[PDB]
């Protein structure tokens, strides 16, 4: 049986030198952003903090979760599982494997 | 109409991208590149109902119009058949808002992909500018 996973990390504690580190972020939806292959969540923990990015990106990202990111507004209380990625520019941002919706604003 | 890498630099730099939002001119021609081949023309189908559109590959979901996609907000309020002429103007428009959407260049993948991280300004060694 699935159960939502209990969080590991504060959205402040995703740094870069996390690279390829499976965490759990737990938020409210700050942003979405649709520009069709990509599609990015931005995860807050407090006010004033950091907004985590959460990607999806088509044939990489398994498809269950496009329809989850479908179901996402502002304000909605999130639960994601990824993989932290630094950016190769060298900031940070998540591969998720799961996306729990806790609550719709 | 198909660009050559330094005819796309030229015209990306008199068109306003060179460091626009912080990205440097050889980041917008990496990009096409990837994105288009340099081909004005190009048009893609996604699996979603939206469709690509142009040099810069510009979706029909939020971004342009092509009177077929559900859910269309048309927020650079133009025609995606628009983003498909010769002249860039109109794509590089629309680049300019995407760009400035709160994700910077993340917005195309083929840049994130191939272009981010590496030495973009190798794209535009060489050009006259």
């Amino acid at each position: 049986g699935s159960v939502y996973p209990k969080k590991t990390h504060w959205t402040a504690e995703i740094t870069p030198n996390l690279h390829g580190t499976e965490v759990v972020v737990a938020g409210w939806v700050a942003s979405l952003g649709d520009y069709g292959r990509v599609k990015i969540v931005k995860v807050s923990d407090r006010e004033g903090g950091a907004a985590v990015s959460v990607y999806l990106e088509y044939g990489k990202t398994p498809d269950h979760l496009f329809k989850v990111f479908a179901e996402l507004s502002r304000e909605d209380v999130v639960v994601i599982k990824g993989i932290v990625e630094a950016s190769k520019a060298a900031g940070v941002e998540i591969f998720p494997s799961e996306i729990w919706i806790l609550n719709k604003a | 109409k198909v660009f050559g890498r330094c005819e796309l630099a030229a015209a990306m730099k008199r068109h306003g991208l060179d460091n626009y939002r912080g990205y440097s001119l050889g980041n917008w021609v990496c990009a096409a590149k990837f994105e288009s081949n340099f081909n004005t023309q190009a048009t893609n189908r996604n699996t979603d109902g939206s469709t690509d559109y142009g040099i810069l590959q510009i979706n029909s979901r939020w971004w342009c119009n092509d009177g077929r996609t559900p859910g269309s907000r048309n927020l650079c309020n133009i025609p995606c058949s628009a983003l498909l002429s010769s002249d860039i103007t109109a794509s590089v428009n629309c680049a300019k808002k995407i760009v400035s959407d709160g994700n910077g260049m993340n917005a195309w993948v083929a840049w994130r992909n191939r272009c981010k991280g590496t030495d973009v300004q190798a794209w535009i060694r060489g050009c006259r500018l």
